[PDB]
Formats: structure tokens, sequence, C-alpha cells
């Protein structure tokens, strides 16, 4: 217990010194970036500790170290929960930011301001391990606004690119809808319970808690972009690389999802919810993957990825498999963080240059980022026994056999579907083929920090999934008997979407115009939503505020 | 930009190094009080009814 | 990290792979169309050779004005803040 | 700068990008290859799925319609 | 599965509704049952802090796995026939439950069959 | 499928008629819209590139525009006035009967 | 400071640009640019994998392994 | 404002570039873009410019319809992924006036050439504004076409803001 | 430390370890290394401080209030009655809050400390939190920001009357 | 500057649309003002509805991101024209087609759900069973009460 609790608490303590130090103590610029990939490195290392003591006897703590505030019978005390989900998302998250700095180191080299870009990619981590350690819901507040501030300032790092700031707006914009509903969950828990302990909420489980899981569904909504509030995530990728794989794998887009599983003992019993919630994770997951299917920017590929993956989770919530969404967001880490990698080391190889309609031929030029993406988009598609088939895989299961919503049910199948099909076009546009790029070659994949970030996520990729769900205790009975028809749909419609996918891709080389259906334009203008919303509502409101 | 930070670092340390080394001392040689019941028939001073020496000080002195 | 003659380099090599020039009347000086007899259509797609060749685009204002393999040598050479 | 840039030809590579390419993408199948073998019933089902027309009326209780 | 088909195109007063059901007996057509042994006792699931859902009549092979998980560590495979004998019992649980849908299925057929024989 | 414009979503100027009927009074009237800006540009550029010019450059027309841009209506209060209204009368009548639960409301 | 390969190498014979001049032909028209693109189907980008190419890339080396692997496996389970 | 030749010129370049969009691939693409050069030279010497105007309305609208609703865009271009990206790292020239005295001394030989340019600047102001005035119309000017250094040591009128301007990637 | 009566704990049960593998468990030689690099110069550090803590004893009270008489003994207007009557009501209004927390802070122990098991095991805390947000709530709800002994007094007395006419209603 | 420069009432006489245009630098011809209505915009000219995205980007305007240049009339919502707000560019889908289409998607999509909803996939399988009269103590029931036992018979 004294060695769990000081461990635990080390590892967040670690993170921040060097904040603290960029106070002139010691304080090398020399290699500041390297110095603060160190840190996470040995945050890494420590956070181990506490997670194996978890995964051998279940040891659990609360640690309420601080009392800062009393109103009135409302103790606030700075609180961490070391629990189950905390215990193997902590070591998840430190282990993939590990690889994004020194990820970063190469990819960011050049930058002037390299050093405050490594402060504000701790900033952003220390942010996302105070949400998700979070006991009490106004420390949790914290941690929820303080990821989408830094957000902003990292979304729009290049600051003088009018698109940059627009988008960054955007991103604050569509959280701070969604933490209408985070405050209206305080507001009724203050309100009706007498707390915002998750112990005193869980200790108490009111049964009328429509009100303040609406309020939560609204949230998470907003900062997993789901739809309705969705448009931020691929408007996201404004910022640099970097940014976006740590956004889009172990911070700020899954912080949702996780709200979300911290209240399932509210969920659980609340049929209403998981309606909703299934509901609206079923047309993000459709939605999404749509959308990806037709983009030609490979970022915008992978972002809207992100939004189909988040989508499933939030399915995997709306048919009450808390735990199979929280394996979802560890497996999905993995080869996400990757994929946004391997997509950053093509982008710096071609001069900057993110459509894949310019792209082409680099199977060979680029050995070892070829195999990241192969393996990474074979994670992703659910490939048997890499470490997207240990989610995906239980999640298609769980929802076959689950007295659901069938329209729902049919759209999350669709959507894994089209996961096969926009992960072929990925690789189909941007390996295969002939050279499409400019004719002076600068491709050079061989930089040890490229290779080697590149390289443990690989690893992660690989083996991640099974060593974890090999490692958690069980807390459900797991449908294992069904018709073979239900065991293997998931299989099935990714094979079916790679042999159709396969056939539109080799259809593009024949020597036929091609002219656009409007559903061909619906998928490539986003469903134009935001070209209606993000005109429409800014012109009435802005119009209505002058007069 | 830099000599601001300077200053204001300078500034900071010139009573934050002796104040929190001042606080180290008396919390290592004078320590905190201990809560014990009034004995009978003794009336404490107000400023004996706070525990940290500092806040019995402050008590004492100024309030 | 491009130098003067190494963009003058790549220009002519693009005019070279154009089969409406020929390689023997072609020097930095030869007008498209005064001297190698080229259509203005012609031009436009000179133009846009080069924005392949060198990953930048070429704005319709500017590109009607080059009209010899020098005027695009010192274009490219200003835009790219090459000086020798 | 080890690889220098080329005009309209394939890059030079190194030894070790290639190499390391090679090792990751076999150690993926050998784990794919190896996993399938012990855990197939991961992939196929882990248990039969009965018959429920096949069950016999004495073993469900259903008595005889006249009666 | 098929089962759907019928409910929702076919006719609907012969399919179990799943919510409802068992809308019979659980001794019609059943001259004495037996009742289900639970192993494990209230005590022990407590004491063990099995999930609420977890404790069912299964939960005695469940405690076991969790037992040989926790005394093995750090060795991750070691408990494969514990947790198999808890997977295979959950197996047969779930073949339960669908007998007692098959069960009400042919009874609400049978249901039908006399109300035409008795019209 | 001809293209209809809308107040968000102006009409290409590839496809506007006027574009193409051009008379010698639109090109006059083109020569002097660039007669007046060129006019501005140079007024503008030997304040812009003088060696002994250090502040603000002002600009007349941006201030034209500030001082004019600085120079429904009690519906939505009335609007908004009945629904607190009638929502705080349903619930305080709860209260008064019993209805309302507020088993562990002790914090406002 | 960088030599440029020779101009004269680029010819469209033998790739697909080949193919499109034969059907221009066809209808009187001509591609003048088309040396312009073959250094994009020659000499190392001559020839790229299939798609199921791609995918089974180190499977020769990973299923080698594998046999290896299940064969030093069932030999314990004789011992 | 644009000439007749100088719309056809426009819309054939950005037909070409939209139809690149589409083929993707370069044969394919330049299989197609010999069509659509076919279809330019089908119409090239048309005399009555009633029917030429007509050939190139219809031309445009034709190109609405078919145009990408993403089309392939330079990542400098306007509107690409690099646009003004380095646009925070541009420092304007006359922020050197204001760095301290020992920042000056730790670029000795640099701040020395800079004093050049500085009075290379100002002892030409006077003649490049008597020079626009006296090549300046009665009016004002009609276009914004600047003129040429004329005698030998003058400098072109207004060139100060176009030389030091800042570099494409200045850091 | 603090007194177990307030802030109880039930008897703790570790099993003792059943080691079923051979493989050695790295928890038990991390825990060495932490006893022996962290906990005892740690412990070290303490000892040195304490000692020099006894060399120097002194102590600090707890401040006892006497009882003054309630609001309900005051004559109307009579401030300097009244005056000592609401200081005492809002010593006490202060003191219940804290009860409250008090028996809060039991209830989310029980919760964390039961696991899985919590919903059962916890009765007893959920019933006395139960008690004591209602009477709680009794005294002090509705008040307002400008609270008083006046307006407690008040909103008892109207509690009274209810209480009593509905007591003759049955 | 002087009150003849800055901004002044609603032009009555055409002499004094006159000097408005030339005051706001454009030629008597472009010159518009607002409608003489109470809202109190003045001689202010009305100019075209256009955000400054639709301005010519290659050009040397004296504000580059702002797509203006010195001198020339602004419009009177600049502030909500400029290019990180609302855009008004042509877009390649007539915006009543882009309109129906995406509120066409959204309507079916909610429909099947009350479809989905109302006729639910599941399993053939019964209740599932728990012992101890369904953990009625376990689920925090009153252990003072006797509960009315359930059972559960094999099959
Ligand atoms: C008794 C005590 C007396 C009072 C003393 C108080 C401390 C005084 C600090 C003296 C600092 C002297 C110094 O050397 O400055 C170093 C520091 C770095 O020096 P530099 O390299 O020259 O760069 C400074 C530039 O301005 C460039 O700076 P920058 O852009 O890198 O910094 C910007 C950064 C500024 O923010 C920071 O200061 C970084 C630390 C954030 C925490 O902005 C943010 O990150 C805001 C978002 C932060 C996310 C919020 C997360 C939620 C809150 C979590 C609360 C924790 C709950 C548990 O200078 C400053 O930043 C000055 C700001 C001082 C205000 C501190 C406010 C803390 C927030
Ligand atoms: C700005 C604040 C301005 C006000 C300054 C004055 C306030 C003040 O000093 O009092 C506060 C407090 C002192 O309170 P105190 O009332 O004087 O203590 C009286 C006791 O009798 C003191 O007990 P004691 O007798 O044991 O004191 C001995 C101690 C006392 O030494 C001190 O004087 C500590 C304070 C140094 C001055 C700091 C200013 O020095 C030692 O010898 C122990 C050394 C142990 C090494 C082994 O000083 C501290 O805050 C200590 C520093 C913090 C300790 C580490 C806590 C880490 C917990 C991290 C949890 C969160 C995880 C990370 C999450 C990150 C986000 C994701
Ligand atoms: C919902 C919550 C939201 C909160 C928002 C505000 C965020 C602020 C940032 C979080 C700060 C977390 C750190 C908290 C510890 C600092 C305060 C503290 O330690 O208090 C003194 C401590 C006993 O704490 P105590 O005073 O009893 O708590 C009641 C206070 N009203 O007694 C001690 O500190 C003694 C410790 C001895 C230290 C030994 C090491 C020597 C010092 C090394 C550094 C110099
Ligand atoms: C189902 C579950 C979800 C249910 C909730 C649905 C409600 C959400 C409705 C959407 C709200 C409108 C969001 C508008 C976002 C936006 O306008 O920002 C982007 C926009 C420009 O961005 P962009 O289109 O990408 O162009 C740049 C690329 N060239 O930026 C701009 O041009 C203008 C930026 C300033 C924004 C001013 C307008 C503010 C919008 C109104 C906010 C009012 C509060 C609304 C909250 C209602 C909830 C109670
Ligand atoms: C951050 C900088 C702040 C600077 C201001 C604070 C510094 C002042 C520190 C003074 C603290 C002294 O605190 C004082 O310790 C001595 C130790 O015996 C106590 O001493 C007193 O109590 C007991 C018995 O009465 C005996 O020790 C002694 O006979 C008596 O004098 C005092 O009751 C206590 O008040
Ligand atoms: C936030 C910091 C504020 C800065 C304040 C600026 C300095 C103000 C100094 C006020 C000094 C008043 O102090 C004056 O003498 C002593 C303390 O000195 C105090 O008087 C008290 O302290 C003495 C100390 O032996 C004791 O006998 C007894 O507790 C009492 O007499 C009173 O407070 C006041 O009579
Ligand atoms: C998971 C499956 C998802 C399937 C989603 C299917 C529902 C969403 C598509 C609804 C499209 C409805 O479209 C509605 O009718 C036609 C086109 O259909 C549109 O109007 C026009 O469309 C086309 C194109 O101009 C014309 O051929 C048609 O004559 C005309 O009516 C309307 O603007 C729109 O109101
Ligand atoms: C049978 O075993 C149940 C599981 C099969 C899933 C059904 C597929 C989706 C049905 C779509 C119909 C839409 C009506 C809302």
């Amino acid at each position: 217990m004294n060695m769990f609790s000081s461990l635990s608490l080390v590892t967040l303590l670690l993170l921040t010194m060097p904040i603290m130090m960029m106070s002139f103590n010691t304080y090398k610029p020399s290699n500041y970036p390297l110095y603060v990939k160190t840190a996470i490195s040995y945050a890494f290392i420590t956070s181990m500790i506490p997670t194996m003591m978890f995964i051998h006897s279940g040891q659990e703590l609360i640690i309420s170290n601080w009392h800062w505030l009393t109103i009135q019978t409302l103790k606030l005390s700075l609180s961490f929960k070391m629990d189950y989900f905390s215990m193997m998302f902590i070591p998840v998250a430190l282990f993939v930011t590990w690889s994004i700095m020194e990820f970063s180191m190469w990819y960011m080299y050049s930058d002037p301001n390299i050093n405050k870009f490594f402060k504000y990619l701790l900033l952003f981590l220390i942010t996302m391990l105070i949400l998700v350690t979070a006991n009490n819901l106004f420390q949790l507040f914290i941690g929820w606004e303080g990821v989408g501030i830094m957000s902003f300032l990292l979304i729009g790092w290049w600051y003088g690119r009018a698109d940059a700031n627009t988008a960054a707006l955007q991103a604050i914009l569509y959280n701070r809808i969604g933490d209408i509903g985070f405050i209206l969950a305080m507001a009724w828990f203050l309100t009706n319970l007498n707390t915002w302990d998750l112990q005193q909420i869980f200790m108490l489980n009111p049964s009328d808690s429509n009100m303040p899981l609406i309020g939560l569904a609204l949230a998470a909504t907003g900062k997993s972009a789901q739809f309705g509030l969705h448009p931020w995530l691929p408007s996201a990728m404004e910022g640099p690389t970097p940014v976006s794989a740590l956004l889009h794998s172990s911070t700020m887009v899954v912080a949702g999802i996780f709200l979300l599983i911290r209240f399932y003992p509210l969920t659980e019993n609340n049929k209403y919810i998981q309606s909703i919630t299934l509901c609206l994770g079923a047309i993000t997951t459709l939605f999404t993957a749509m959308c990806a299917l037709t983009q030609n920017d490979i970022k915008k590929i992978i972002a809207f990825s992100t939004s189909s993956q988040l989508g499933l989770m939030m399915v995997t919530i709306g048919i009450n498999q808390p735990y199979l969404a929280f394996l979802h967001i560890c497996t999905h880490a993995f080869f996400k963080a990757m994929l946004f990698m391997c997509s950053g080391s093509i982008i710096h190889s071609l001069n900057d240059e993110q459509d894949i309609r310019k792209m082409g031929g680099l199977f060979k030029a680029m050995p070892f980022t070829t195999t990241a993406l192969i393996v990474g988009s074979l994670a992703l598609t659910g490939m048997p026994f890499l470490t997207g088939f240990y989610s995906k895989d239980l999640i298609i299961e769980a929802a076959n056999t689950s007295y659901t919503n069938a329209w729902a049910l049919l759209m999350t199948l669709i959507a894994t579907s089209f996961t096969a099909i926009y992960s072929t076009r990925i690789i189909f546009f941007a390996l295969l083929g002939q050279p499409r790029f400019p004719t002076l070659v600068n491709i050079n994949e061989n930089n040890p920090l490229l290779i080697n970030s590149i390289k443990r996520l690989l690893i992660g990729s690989l083996f991640a999934g099974y060593i974890i769900s090999n490692n958690i205790p069980p807390t459900t009975i797991p449908q294992m008997t069904m018709p073979y028809y239900l065991k293997t749909t998931a299989l099935i419609v990714t094979i079916l979407g790679f042999i159709l996918a396969l056939e539109i891709s080799n259809m593009t080389k024949n020597l036929k115009y091609h002219y656009p259906s409007n559903a061909f334009k619906f998928s490539t203008l986003l469903g134009y939503f935001p070209t209606i919303m993000h005109r429409l509502a800014p012109y009435m409101n802005l119009s209505m505020s002058q007069k | 930009d830099k000599r601001f930070l300077k200053l204001l670092r300078f500034y900071i340390l010139l009573t934050g190094i002796p104040v929190a080394i001042g606080i180290t001392l008396i919390n290592v040689f004078i320590g905190e009080a201990e809560l014990a019941e009034i004995p009978e028939g003794y009336v404490p001073e107000h400023w004996e009814y706070f525990k940290h020496p500092i806040s019995r000080w402050i008590a004492r002195t100024f309030f | 990290p491009l130098t003067l003659e190494g963009i003058k380099d790549r220009v002519l090599y693009v005019l070279k792979l154009y089969d409406k020039i020929d390689p023997e009347k072609l020097s930095v000086n030869s007008h498209f169309m005064k001297d190698l007899g080229l259509d203005s259509l012609d031009q436009v797609e000179i133009i846009m050779a080069m924005e392949d060749e060198f990953g930048f685009e070429i704005p319709d204002i500017d590109a009607e004005k080059l009209m010899c393999p020098q005027e695009i040598v010192d274009y490219i050479a200003d835009k790219k803040d090459v000086y020798e | 700068a080890h690889i220098e840039p080329r005009y309209r030809q394939f890059p030079q590579l190194t030894r070790s990008q290639v190499i390391q390419a090679e090792f990751f993408s076999a150690t993926m199948w050998f784990w794919i290859l190896w996993r399938f073998w012990h855990d197939s019933d991961a992939v196929l089902g882990h248990f039969p799925y009965p018959d429920p027309s096949q069950w016999t009326d004495e073993e469900l209780g259903i008595p005889p319609d006249d009666e | 599965g098929a089962h759907l088909a019928r409910r929702y195109l076919g006719d609907a007063s012969v399919e179990p509704d799943p919510l409802r059901m068992p809308t019979f007996p659980p001794d019609y057509g059943f001259p004495e049952r037996k009742e289900r042994e639970m192993v494990a006792t209230q005590q022990e699931m407590n004491d063990a802090q099995l999930v609420l859902q977890q404790r069912d009549y299964c939960a005695h092979y469940l405690i076991r796995f969790l037992k040989c998980k926790r005394d093995s560590f750090p060795n991750f495979l070691a408990c494969k026939h514990e947790r198999h004998d808890w997977d295979y019992c959950e197996h047969l649980d779930y073949v339960k439950r669908m007998k007692e849908f098959e069960r009400e299925r042919r009874l609400l057929q049978r249901k039908k069959r006399r109300e035409q024989r008795e019209a | 499928p001809k293209y209809e414009a809308s107040r968000l979503s102006s009409l290409p100027t590839t496809l506007d008629p006027a574009e193409y009927d051009i008379s010698s009074e639109t090109r006059k009237a083109q020569a002097e819209r660039l007669a007046i800006r060129s006019r501005l540009k140079r007024e503008y550029q030997l304040q812009y590139y003088d060696p002994s010019r250090r502040g603000v450059i002002e600009d007349p027309a941006l201030v034209r525009w500030t001082y004019a841009r600085s120079a429904f209506g009690i519906g939505p209060l009335v609007f908004w006035y009945y629904v607190f209204k009638t929502d705080r009368d349903r619930k305080e009548k709860l209260i008064q009967e019993g209805k309302l639960d507020r088993t562990f409301n002790i914090s406002y | 400071k960088m030599e440029l390969p020779d101009y004269k190498q680029w010819k469209i014979e033998g790739t697909p640009l080949e193919t499109v001049q034969e059907k221009l032909a066809a209808r009187g028209l001509r591609d003048p640019w088309g040396r312009n693109e073959a250094w994009r189907y020659m000499g190392g980008f001559a020839n790229n994998v299939s798609f199921v190419g791609a995918l089974l890339k180190g499977f020769k080396w990973g299923f080698a392994a594998f046999v290896v692997a299940i064969g030093a496996e069932y030999y314990l389970e004789s011992q | 404002y644009l000439t007749h030749q100088q719309k056809v010129l426009r819309l054939y370049k950005r037909a070409l570039r939209h139809l690149e969009s589409w083929c993707i691939h370069r044969d394919k693409y330049r299989y197609f873009a010999c069509l659509l050069r076919a279809r330019f030279d089908e119409h090239k010497n048309e005399k009555d410019m009633v029917k030429a105007t007509q050939l190139l309305r219809e031309a445009e609208e034709e190109f609405w319809h078919g145009q990408h609703p993403q089309p392939y865009i330079f990542p400098e271009s306007p509107g690409g992924t690099s646009y003004e990206r380095y646009e925070c790292y541009k420092v304007p020239e006359w922020c050197l006036d204001d760095w301290h005295p020992s920042e000056k001394a730790m670029y000795p030989d640099y701040f020395a050439k800079r004093e050049q340019w500085k009075k290379l600047r100002r002892e030409s102001w006077e003649r490049e504004v008597k020079q626009l005035q006296e090549e300046t119309p009665v009016g004002g000017p009609r276009t914004e076409a600047l003129p040429p250094a004329r005698k030998q040591g003058d400098l072109p009128p207004l060139w100060w803001h176009i030389v030091t301007r800042p570099r494409e990637r200045p850091m | 430390s603090w007194d177990k009566d307030v802030y109880p704990e039930p008897p703790r049960r570790t099993p003792a370890p059943s080691p079923q593998t051979s493989l050695p468990n790295p928890i038990t030689y991390l825990t060495k290394a932490f006893d022996l690099l962290v906990d005892r110069p740690v412990t070290l550090v303490r000892e040195f401080i304490e000692r020099q803590h006894a060399k120097n004893k002194y102590y600090y009270y707890h401040r006892e209030f006497r009882r003054v008489p309630d609001i309900t003994e005051c004559q109307e207007k009579d401030v300097l009655c009244m005056f000592e009557a609401e200081m005492q009501w809002r010593r006490d209004y202060k003191v219940d809050q804290e009860i409250v927390n008090i028996i809060q802070e039991r209830l989310k122990a029980c919760q964390q400390r039961e696991g899985e098991s919590h919903r059962q095991n916890c009765a007893k805390e959920l019933e006395q939190f139960t008690q004591v947000v209602k009477a709680y709530q009794d005294r002090y709800h509705d008040l307002g920001a400008h609270y008083s002994a006046r307006k407690c007094l008040a909103k008892q007395k109207q509690r009274m009357l209810a209480e009593r006419k509905a007591a003759k209603e049955a | 500057i002087t009150k003849d420069m800055l901004p002044g009432p609603y032009p009555k006489t055409p002499e004094e649309r006159a000097a408005a245009a030339k005051k706001y630098n454009m030629r008597v011809e472009d010159y518009e003002p607002y409608p003489d209505d109470g809202t109190g915009y003045g001689d202010y000219p009305k100019l075209p509805d256009r955000s400054q995205q639709e301005r010519d980007p290659w050009y040397d305007w004296d504000h580059p991101d702002l797509r203006l240049n010195w001198g020339e009339p602004m419009h009177w919502d600049l502030d909500m024209y400029i290019r990180n707000r609302v855009d008004t560019s042509p877009t390649p889908v007539n915006w009543n087609l882009m309109c129906k289409h995406l509120f066409g998607f959204v309507a079916f999509m909610l429909f099947m759900f009350w479809v989905g909803e109302t006729y639910p996939a599941y399993q053939p399988v019964g209740p599932k069973q728990y012992p101890y009269n369904n953990l009625y103590l376990e689920r925090g029931g009153d252990p003072n009460k006797e509960p009315e036992p359930v059972v559960h018979y094999e099959i």
C-alpha cells in the first residue's frame, strides 16, 4: 500500500518536473526535448509497478491527500482514483506518448519553438492524467477543460495561418457545447445527491438518472466527436502531425468515452440512456467511415477513421459493455498513433505533401514505413490476433448477440466493412502503383528517432492486445455461444470490404472518363454538414449580435 | 523579456528562499503544538487555541 | 537547397523532354513563341510542367509573362530565395 | 547527410532499414500463424451451437396434444 | 436469427416474448422438476468480491479461476484449464436458456393447435 | 444543373453572364476603378516606403468604418418569464404537497 | 553540385505510356509530354507489388519460422 | 478586366488541373489531357467572336458540372495545407533597430552591413520620389505598374520592402 | 492518530501468499528495495525530526464554548440576548455541517473499501447518512443567504404546527 | 481627419451623393447608401455581401490576411466576413440541394432508429437466472423483510 501509493503519485509528479524546471533551475535548453522524452520514459516504468500490483491482487486505492475547500456540507479534496481504468490506461498513454515524443524530436527538429512544443505536449499529457485519475467531478472538470485548452494551443500551433486559428477556435466551440452537459451533470449530482465524489454517487445509485446521464452523454458527444458535434475532429488536422497522433490516440478524443465508462455503475441501470448512446454511436461510426471513403488528405482519412472508431466505442457503451469499450481505447491507441506517425513519415519525405493522389510507389522506397503502415492497417481492420482483434472482434460478437436496436446493429456492421475500404484506399494510393510525386527524390527514413519510435508502437500493435487481454481480471460474463454466422460476421464483412475496395481501386486505372454521382459528392464534402452549418450558424449569430 | 523574468525570479526568491528555509527550520526544531485538555482552573490565551507555531505567532502578534 | 545552375539545368531538362521543342534550338534565351514557334496553349503546358517539376504553383497572372527559359529560372530563383 | 537525394531515380536505401522492415513483417506473420495454431477457436468458435429443432419433446416437457 | 423473421413477419402469437417469458408454469408437462443447486455460498461470493452479474450458477468455477490467476502471478498463462471450466459452465448455462426459449415456443404452438381444435 | 446562388454561396464569376458581356462602358468603368485604386496605392506607398516614418499610417477608410460601426426586443424577456414562472409554479406546488423528491438535497 | 541523369534514357517504349500513345494514334492525336513522365515507369519504379503482394510481405520468413516453432513444440510433446 | 484570350488560357489550365485530380494516374491523365487539348484545338481558329464567346461560356458551364469537389492544391498555394504555415516566423527587418546593444554585439559583421543598406536607402529616397513625380501624369497613376531606374546609380522607385522582405523559410 | 470510534474501520483480513508458481514474484523484490531504499532513509529522517520535537513540548487546546440561552428565550428586539443566541446558533450550524461531512466520509470510505460488494455491505453507513441528511435538511434547508436563528425558529414552528395538525387528522 | 471626411447622414439631393461617393473613394455609379430606414447606417456605402475569402489571394494586398487595400472602403460587416468567420464562396453543390440531401439523410436515420427500437434484435434464450432469490440481499434488499422467493429449475 505504501509502495503502491507512493509510486502512483510519483508518476504524476515526475511529469510536472520538466514544467517546474522551466523556471531556470538547471534547465538545459541544449536538449529540453530529450529531457522531456526521458521523463515520459521514466514515468512509464514507475507506472508499471502499481499496474503489476493491480494485475496480481487487484489492489485498488483512493488517495485524497489534500483538503482544498469545504463548502458547508461539500468537502473538495485533491483525490486520485488508482483503479482498474487508471492502472491500465496510464501505462498505455505513457508508452504511446513516449513514442510520439521521440518521433517529434525528428519531425519538429527544424521548428524554432521546439522547446515550447514539447512543453505543450507535456502539459497535454498532464491534464489528461488529471482527467483519468480524477475521483470527483470538479477535479475531472479541471482535466476535462485542460485538454480542451491544450488542443486549442496545439491545433493553432502555426498561428500565422488563418485556417489553423479557425480550426483551433472550432475545437473550442464544439467542446464547450459538450461542456454544457458536463455542468448539467455537476449541477444535478450536487442538488439531488450531495456530492461530486464518484464514491457517493455510486453508493446512492439514483434511479431517476435520465437528466445527469443525458448531460454526461452530451459532454461525451463533443469531446469524442460524435455525430452532431463531430466536424471539429477532422479540422484538428491543422495542427502538426505529432499533435494529431497524441490528440487521436491517448488524449482528448477518448476522454468523452472514458467519462461514460467511469459512470457505468449508473448507465448499467438506465436502458433509456443505453438506447441513446447506442444510436448515437451507430450513426457516428457509419457516417464518418463513409466520409473517409473519398477523402484525399492522408491526415483527414485517419481523422475520420478515429471518429468511426470512437463511434464503435460509443456503441459498446450503449450495449452495456463498458469494459470492452475501455479495452478498445487501450488497443486503438497503439495502432492509431502508429498510423499517424507513418503518415508523418510519408509527409516529411515528400516535402509536406499530404494528398494521396500525389503519393504512390512508396512500397519499396520506404520499407520500414510500409511495414508499419500495413501492420497498422491490419490491426485497425481487425486482423485476427493483432492488437485490434482483441477488442473489436469481441465488441462485434457482443453486439451481434445483444438485445439491441436492429438498425444500430446493421449500421455498425456496414461501418466495419467501410473500415476495410478506406484502409485499402490509403495502402493502394500511398504505397502501390507508380510514383506520382515530384522529380527531386528526397525520400529518407533512416533516422534512429523515426525508426525507434515507430518500432515500439509496431510491437505494441502486434502484442499489446494479447498481453493486456490476458492480464486484466474478468468483470463480466463474455458471450461465447452463438451461431457460426454471428461468430464470424466481423471477419466476413471485413474480408468483403477488402474484396470490394480492391475492385474499385483497380477501376481507377481504366482509361474511362469518370463523372461524379450525388453520393460521391456527399461523401467528399462530409455530408455537407460543415458547409451548411459553419456558414449558417456563424451568420445567424453574428448578424443578430451587431444589431 | 528575459531581463524581466530574471528580475521577477530574483525578487521572488529574495524573500522566498529565506521564508522557505525559515519555515523548514521552524517545522523541524520548534514543531507543532500537541493537543491537550485544558487543565482544571487554567485559562489559555487566545493564541494557545492554535497548533502551528507560525499561526500562534500571527494570532498573538497581530490579531 | 536549390542553386541557380541547378534550377537552370532542371528547367532546360524538362524542355528537352517536350516533343514540340527541338533540343538543338534550345538555349536559356529561346523565346517560346518567337524562336521556338510554340502556341500560347503550348506555353500554358510548359508552365504547368514547371509547376510539377518544382512542386509549387505559378499564378496565372505571373505565368503569362514567362516566355523564355531564363525568365522561368529567374522566377523560381526569386520565389525560393536562391541567390547563387 | 548519409543519403544524397536522387533525380528521377529510385532512392538510396540502407541495409538496416530493409532488414528491420523485413524482420517485423515476418514477426507479424509468425505471430498470426502461431496464434491461429493455438487459438483457432477465437476465430471459428469456442463451443458447438445446438440445433434447437432436434430436441425431443420429452426433454423439453412438451405434453402430447391429446392430454 | 431466423426466429426474428417469424415473430416480426410471421405469427407472433406462437413466438416467445423475450421480456415476458416464461408464460407457463415451470412444472407444466414436467413431473417433478429438480431445482438448480448453487455451489458457491453468498458469503463466498461476497468475500471474493465477484461482480454482481457474475454471481450466477457458475460462480464457483470463477472463484476457482480467480484464485489460480492470483497464485500464478507473474505467469499470466498458467490458468487455462480453470478459465476453460468457467467458460464451459457458462456455455451449459446458455444452452439451458436456449431450451427455455424452445420449450416456451413449442408450448405456444401447442396452445395454438388446441384453440383451433376447440374451434 | 444550372447553378443557383444563395446568400452564403455566391455565383461563380465564370458562370456569371455579365463577365462575358463587356462593353466600352464597362471597360471605362473598370479603368476608372483601377485609377482610383492606383491613386490610393501610390498615396499609401509614399508613406509606407518613407525611411524616416515611424508609427501608424492612419487609414481614413478604417476610421470611417469604426466610427460608423460604433455610432424581438422584449419578446424574449416575456417568453423566458413565462418559462421560468411556469416551471417554478409547478415545482413550488409539488414541494408543498410533498410530491417532489428532495431526499438528499441540502446544498443550495 | 548534382548531376542530372542523361535525358535520352527516358523513352515511352515498354511502359503503359506506350499504350496511351497507341490509343491516341487511332484518333490521330499524339502525346508530346510522354517522355517527361517516363521516369515513373522505369528502373526501380518499374515493378511494384500488388495489394495482395503488399499484404503478404514477410510471410515467407514468418511462415518458415512458424513451421520451425511448431516443429520444436510438437517434438517436446513426445518428450 | 481579362481579355478573351486570358480567359481561354485560364480555363485550359484549370480544366487540366481538375482532370488531373480525377485521373490520378499519370498515363490515364496523359491520355485524357490530349483529348482535352484536341477539344481546344478544334475551335482555335474561330473568327466570329460571338461564336467564340459562346464556346467559352459553354466550356465554363461544362467545367462547373465536371469539376472535382476536392481538387488537388499545391501545399503552399492558397487553400493548401502549408499555406501561410511560416508566416508566424517572418519578423520584419525594422525589428532589429530595437535590439539591445548587447544583442547587436553578437553579430558585428551583420549589423555593419545593415547600416550600409540603411544608408543606401536614405540617400536614394529623394531621387525615387522625384522620379515618380515627373513620370506620373496629372491626376495620379492610372495603373499600379512602377518604373525602373533610368539613370546609372539610381535605384528603382520603392524597392525597400521588396528587396528586404522576409525569406520564405525564415528559420 | 484519530478517534477510531468517530472514523471506524473494520478489522483487516489480508490472505497469506500461496504461490502456485516457480517464477519469482517481482513485487516481492520491489517491496524489499522499497523498504531498503525509500522507507528506511525516510524513517531515519523522521526519527531525527521527532527527537527535536521531544526536546520542546508545548500544548494547544480545543476551545470550549459555554452554552447560552437560545433565541426562544430572547425577548423581542433585545439585541444583547439576541446577539449571543444568534452567535451560538451560528456556531452550532457550522458544527452540524461538519457532522454531515463526517457521516459522508464514512459512507464514501465504505464504498471504496467494500469494493464490488458495497451495495450490501454499506447499508448501515447509507442508513445513517440518510437520517442525518434528513435532520440537517429539517433544521437548515430553505432558510436563504440571510439565514438566522429567528428564521430557523420560524421554520421549526411551521413544521411543528403541521405535525400537530396531522396528529389531529389521525 | 475632419468631419467632412467622416461618415454623415443619409444623402438627400444628388449633390450629396457625389460628395459622399468621393469621400468613400468610390465612383458615383458604384456608391449606393443603405436604405434610409431607421437603422442608422447614414451615408455609409452598401457594398457586396461577400466574404474576404472570395477575393483574389495572389494580389499584393496592403493587408494580405484581410485581403484589403489601404484606403479602400470597408464592408459594414467586415468583421463578420474575415477569413476566420463567415464564408460565402461558391460551392460545387447548389446550396438548396445540399440542405435537402443533408436533412434527408438525418431524417431517414432517425426514422430507422425508431423502427430498430420497435423491432429489436435478440437471441432465442430465456431470461438469465440468478440464485438466492435473484440476489435479493446482494442488490441491497431489506434483510428484515422476507422476500417472496424466486425458484429456478433444471432443464
Ligand atoms: C515565514 C516567516 C514567518 C516568521 C514569523 C514566524 C516566526 C515566529 C516563530 C515563533 C514560534 C514560537 O512558538 C512557541 O514555542 C515555544 C516553545 O517552548 C512555546 O513555549 C511556551 O510553551 C511551553 C510551556 O508554556 C514552553 O515551551 C515554554 O515554557 C513557553 O515559553 C510557545 O508556547 C510557542 O508559542
Ligand atoms: C500581513 C502582514 C501585516 C504587516 C503588519 C505591519 C506591522 C504591524 C505591527 C503591529 C505590532 C502590534 O503589537 C503590539 O505588541 C504586541 C506584539 O508586538 C501585541 O501584544 C501582545 O503581544 C505580546 C508579546 O509579548 C504579549 O505580551 C501579549 O500577547 C500581547 O501584549 C499587540 O499586537 C500589540 O500590543
Ligand atoms: C445506411 C443507408 C443510408 C441511406 C440514406 C438515404 C437517405 C438520404 C438521401 C435522401 C435524398 C433525398 O433527396 C430529395 O429528393 C431529390 C433527390 O433525392 C432532391 O431534388 C433533386 O435531386 C436530384 C438531383 O437534382 C434530381 O434528380 C431530382 O429530380 C430532384 O428532386 C431533393 O433536394 C431531396 O429532397
Ligand atoms: C439473429 O440471430 C439476430 C442477430 C442478427 C442481426 C440482424 C441484422 C440487422 C437487421 C436490419 C433490419 C432493420 C430494421 C430496423
